[PDB]
């Protein structure tokens, strides 16, 4: 459940597949590159909550940088659904 | 595989975003990596 950093970098190069990620890795240094390929050749089976939390943590991080202009529903809309269900979610906002 | 519709849908972001900038994946690799 808790994920050491240096793995969440292994299991998101992974699940990029290796030209993609090659064409990530020639953005980092020669060094850098080395211990990740380490990492990568260590990860071992990755379980599928893993790969989702390590992908929905990525997502945020990578939008970080992103000005939002609305949007708010279709958010507000997987929210709701995620943490409820949508059933429930028709209910909390008021049939 | 409602489960395995939300990877595949995750995938895709990331897909997106690999098209739009890989550097900017390299950055969060990099935030990551080093602690």
């Amino acid at each position: 459940k808790k994920i050491d950093g240096r793995r969440k970098a292994a299991v998101l190069l992974v699940a990029l597949g290796p030209e993609k990620a090659a064409q990530v890795m020639k953005h980092l240094d020669e060094e850098t590159v080395e211990q990740l390929v380490v990492e990568i050749a260590n990860i071992g089976r990755v379980t599928p909550e893993e790969k989702k939390q390590v992908l929905e943590e990525f997502l945020s991080l990578a939008k970080a940088k992103e000005m939002i202009s609305e949007g708010g529903i279709e958010y507000a809309k997987k929210v709701l659904e995620k943490a409820f269900g949508p059933e429930r979610a028709r209910k909390i906002i008021e049939r | 595989m409602p489960e395995e519709k939300e990877l595949l849908e995750l995938l895709e972001e990331l897909e997106n975003i690999f098209s739009r900038s890989p550097s900017d994946i390299a950055e969060i690799v990099r935030l990551w990596f080093f602690e």
